RNA sequence: GCCUAACUUCUCGCUCAUGAGACCCCAUAAAAGGUGUUGGUUGAUAUUGACAGCAAUCAACUAGCCCUGAAAAUGGAUGGCGCUUAAGCGAGAGACCUAUACUCC
RNA sequence: GUGGCAGCCAAGCGUCCAUAGCGACGUUGCUUUUUGAUCCUUCGAUGUCGGCUCUUCCUAUCAUUGCGAAGCAGAAUUCGCC
């Protein structure tokens, strides 16, 4: 029923809290509530977290029990934790919402121009397929 | 009454335990009773036996 | 930030008391508030628990004449009514004022069969402990007197056959939807261009 | 009272020693290890443990040195063992507890939260005898033990999240399970 | 301080309150369950209390002191006219009751 | 302490099948198939491999932990019954009056009378999926069989305890029916 | 949390009570009990395979919460509603609210 | 305090058997239907005993409903529970 878990080398993100919005991995699992985790390659520092803020993805590195921040890099480097994660739809929505958080004025004038035009073209679209 | 037969019934109606707070009816192997309203009292008696 | 319209608010797998303080808060800062489902509310703790407390509020009358002492109202939609009374002032103009613009239902009555209605995470029953057990108000109302609950059921049959049968066909006009998107898509290539560069798709 | 205040309690080390008077012109210097919010309740606590100990109080003594202590590396995780000393409401006990931690601090305030939680001890009531670092094959309570393990794994199974910055209503379906 | 012999109450507080009746017609509050297999017949009747008189009949009781002897029993006659059937109407469950 | 993981495996023989899902477990063999539901336990429940079922708690707590094994028992009676059933032999006991036992409704109705010798009548429900049977050969049994060990139980119990003396004393008015055996429909 | 101005704010535990508990004076509770659950103390046995049945276990203690001990007369009181990974119990953290008090005008 | 009611340990009674039912020497409580103690309210007045009548309430349950225990083989009787 459970497919990802929190093991060691399972790559995180960070839902809530400092580095929010960022992926770490899990090096070490220090009780039910906390994880040391360390992500060099993303700008997050080897700290302990609360799982609370914390989200699974669906990469698991080949690390070590507390595998040291250079072991850590060499293997997110090495599996391109971060190319990878930037394919996947819940980064997309991520970029998108940043994107969307920084639209000018203008821009979204001409947003609004082009979605009206769009949704009227794809209505006679669907009215034609509709009568058929 | 067939001996097989007495000792049919008398497992169900005399090989058991009374708890001595609420006189419940309890298993012959048991520790405490399982009522609340004694406590589960850890003190128990056997079932009346036919003196 | 108040709201144009009425707050419909489905009641389903909603903790009693969490939503009555949260409606409270809203009905005093001026909104009108209706409660669907009022059947489906829940309460944490077992059933004997809220069968027993109702039974000790059914005891409370007044001894000279019980037409003046407590009125002990037994269906859903009256009980929610008197848990958010509670949580109100409504013996000054401000509570009756507030209180006066609740509606709570069991089921769902016509006039809002067909609109969308609204949750509160923060009071669901789901942020109980799992290995906790919980009663419906439904049941609870049943037990001390409500006398139509089999007529709510039927009813709520009728409408969640009637629900699957619009979900269908809408179900069926979405996918047209797309497809017609996706015939459209050489039309409207110049304005999908800006679309996704905006970052709205 | 003395209270525990503060997250993630700090630590000193308090040298002191009796005042030197015509029959002792030289007097034994005492060390001490302290876990306290501040260094003022530091030097207070070292005096409450050295009057306990020798004969002498803050009157007759005076503090050679007070240092805060940091950890060496909290870049890793170990296993500390307490062993305290507490009052409960009839008697006087010692108590062997274990945590684990990326700082001797932090594991003393794991300790002093968990005695609050699980005996409703205040900090007022608990000695802390002595604080070490205990090998993962050397602990002794299933709790820490259960996280030995090189293979640990395990999901989230339920989770409630909360919202934050956005209205109280929405029609959106909550979902608990993440798969 | 308690009443030193008990007694009963006098009267029935279910009765309660005896106000002079809302109408001068007696209303039906509920009647027999309907039963889909029998055939088709109405539930009630209306008629005038006309008077009493007394009967002699056998009764047919067996372990009765009475069985196979006459007893006097007081009756009423009640005139039931026909009556004549005027209209036609229905009832729909709602959630607060069934609804003309 | 909430232990982290706890599990335990349930084997199936050969001719039995399962195929559990969301907590609701369909058991099928010789005999027919048992339909049971644990949404009452919030446990993960799933096939590993082709023959074995894993019912497993995360972060569970002793009296949580307490359901793994019975839920675990609770299939096992599944696959005995839809393979060799379940039969409860009951014995009639009596001092005087003969316990007469019937069967009526279809066989759906146990009727036990002459109890003690009280004139009344004492009826008794079957269950569906259940069947009660009076002993030709052996006198004074009567046996009930069924799938579903629940119910077998149950109906067992319900005739047991219908005869029940009162206002005597029991420890030796000893009649009733009392279950003497309970076993299996198929020789095991 | 709502009455009620100020968080259903953040961290760790404990507790299920067939009306649990809930804040100085303060508006009562004891001797004595529980194989409910959670921690600890001491003494033992156990891989020269510990107890049960034809891989940890046993025993005695201890103290947190819960339970029993716990009966009164108009209907009634954590202030009320209600609250159960709490809106309860204990240790803590940020912020925030509010006097005829403090600073300034 | 006194009155009333309920517990804890078991020395004994109970043919034998401390606890079926009791329970001494001790000891812990509860109640305000006794009587005391006090003097807070009322002396520009609260009509001061009992009975009769009539309501309602509490149970610490005599009877009746459903049960458990006996030194329960049954009219009968005793203990306890909802």
């Amino acid at each position: 029923v459970f497919n990802r878990v929190v093991q060691i080398g399972r790559v995180v993100f960070i839902a809530s809290g400092k580095d929010q919005g960022k992926l770490a991995a899990i090096v070490n699992v220090i009780d039910g509530n906390r994880v040391q985790i360390d992500g060099p390659s993303s700008d997050v520092t080897r700290t302990v977290r609360n799982l609370k803020d914390l989200q699974l993805t669906k990469f698991v590195l080949k690390l070590r029990v507390g595998q040291r921040t250079k072991g850590v890099k060499a293997a997110f480097d090495a599996a391109k934790v971060t190319e990878n994660f930037q394919k996947t739809q819940w980064a997309k929505k991520i970029a998108q919402r940043a994107i969307r958080a920084k639209l000018t004025d203008f821009e979204r004038y001409k947003l609004m121009k082009a979605k009206q035009m769009r949704n009227r073209i794809v209505r006679v679209e669907l009215a034609k397929l509709k009568k058929a | 009454i067939e001996p097989s037969l007495r000792q049919l019934a008398q497992k169900y109606n005399c090989d058991k335990q009374i708890c001595r707070k609420c006189y419940a009816r309890l298993p012959p192997r048991a520790s405490n009773c399982r009522k609340k309203k004694c406590g589960h009292s850890s003190e128990l008696r056997i079932k009346k036996k036919l003196k | 930030g108040l709201s144009n319209r009425a707050i419909i608010i489905d009641g389903k797998n909603h903790l009693l008391g969490r939503l009555a303080s949260i409606v409270a808060k809203k009905l005093l800062q001026g909104d009108k508030v209706v409660v669907l489902r009022a059947e489906e509310i829940v309460i944490s703790g077992n059933f004997h628990r809220s069968k027993l407390k109702y039974m000790s509020f059914l005891r409370k009358r007044c001894n000279i004449n019980p037409a003046r002492g407590a009125f002990h109202y037994r269906a859903p939609g009256k009980i929610f009514w008197r848990t958010v009374r509670g949580m109100l002032p409504h013996k000054t103009n401000r509570g009756n004022e507030a209180l006066k613009n609740l509606r709570a239902y069991e089921g769902v009555p016509a006039k809002y069969q067909k609109t969308k209605s609204l949750h509160a995470p923060s009071a669901s029953r789901f942020r109980l402990q799992p290995r906790r057990k919980f009663c419906v108000v439904g049941r609870l109302s049943h037990e001390v007197g409500w006398q139509f609950q089999d007529v709510v059921a039927k009813l709520e049959a009728k409408r969640k056959v009637k629900g699957a049968a619009y979900f269908e066909q809408k179900k069926k006009m979405d996918k047209l939807a797309v497809q017609a998107k996706k015939n459209a898509a050489p039309k409207i290539a110049q304005y999908q261009k800006i679309i996704e560069a905006l970052g709205y798709n | 009272p003395t209270k525990a205040l503060g997250e993630t309690l700090n630590e000193y080390v308090v040298v002191g020693r009796k005042i030197p008077t015509e029959k002792e012109p030289v007097t034994p210097i005492w060390k001490m290890q302290i876990f306290a919010t501040n260094h003022v309740i530091a030097k207070s606590r070292f005096w409450y443990f050295v009057s306990m100990l020798r004969r002498v109080k803050k009157a007759n003594g005076e503090i050679l040195s007070i240092k805060q202590v940091f950890e060496k590396n909290p870049g890793t995780v170990k296993n500390y063992g307490v062993w305290l000393k507490y009052d409960s409401r009839t008697g006087h006990h010692n108590m062997y507890r274990e945590y684990r931690d990326t700082t001797v601090a932090g594991a003393v305030t794991q300790c002093y939260r968990d005695m609050g939680a699980r005996h409703r001890a205040q900090a007022d009531r608990i000695h802390i005898l002595k604080v070490q670092t205990v090998k993962a094959e050397d602990t002794k309570r299933a709790g820490i033990k259960m996280f030995h393990d090189a293979k640990i794994r395990f999901p989230l199974p339920h989770r409630v999240t909360k919202r934050k910055n956005l209205s109280v209503f929405t029609t959106a379906r909550q979902n608990t399970h993440f798969a | 301080s308690h009443r030193k012999f008990s007694a009963p109450r006098h009267g029935h507080m279910g009765f309660t309150p005896k106000k002079r009746s809302r109408t001068y017609r007696g209303r039906i509050k509920a009647f027999p369950k309907d039963d889909k297999s029998k055939p088709i017949h109405l539930t009630a009747f209306l008629g005038y209390k006309a008077g009493m008189t007394h009967i002699v009949r056998d009764v047919d009781k067996p372990g009765s002191k009475v069985n196979k002897k006459e007893v006097v029993e007081a009756v009423t006659i009640v005139e039931t006219p026909p009556m004549v059937i005027a209209g036609v109407t229905g009832y729909v469950d709602t959630p607060q009751g069934p609804r003309a | 302490m909430k232990l982290i993981e706890s599990n335990d495996t349930v084997v199936f023989p050969e001719g039995v099948t399962f195929t559990v899902k969301n907590r609701i477990v369909h058991v099928t063999g010789p005999r027919g198939t048992i339909r049971k539901d644990f949404r009452h336990l919030h446990m993960e429940m799933e096939r590993i491999g082709k023959s074995t079922l894993r019912v497993r708690k995360w972060f569970g707590v002793r009296k949580e932990l307490a359901a793994i094994r019975t839920v675990c028992s609770h299939i096992k009676n599944m696959i005995k019954g839809v393979t060799v059933g379940f039969r409860y032999k009951m014995r009639s006991v009596y001092a005087h009056f003969p316990i007469n036992v019937t069967l009526q409704d279809g066989n759906r109705t146990v009727e036990i009378r002459n109890f003690l010798g009280e004139k009344i009548v004492r009826r008794v429900p079957l269950p569906e999926g259940v069947i009660a049977t009076i002993s030709t050969a052996q006198k004074d049994e009567i046996v009930v069989e069924g799938n579903d060990v629940q119910f077998v139980s149950q109906a067992a119990a319900r005739i047991q305890q219908s005869t029940a003396v009162k206002e005597k004393d029991i420890r030796k008015f000893l009649d009733g029916i009392y279950v003497s055996e309970k076993t299996t429909i198929v020789p095991t």
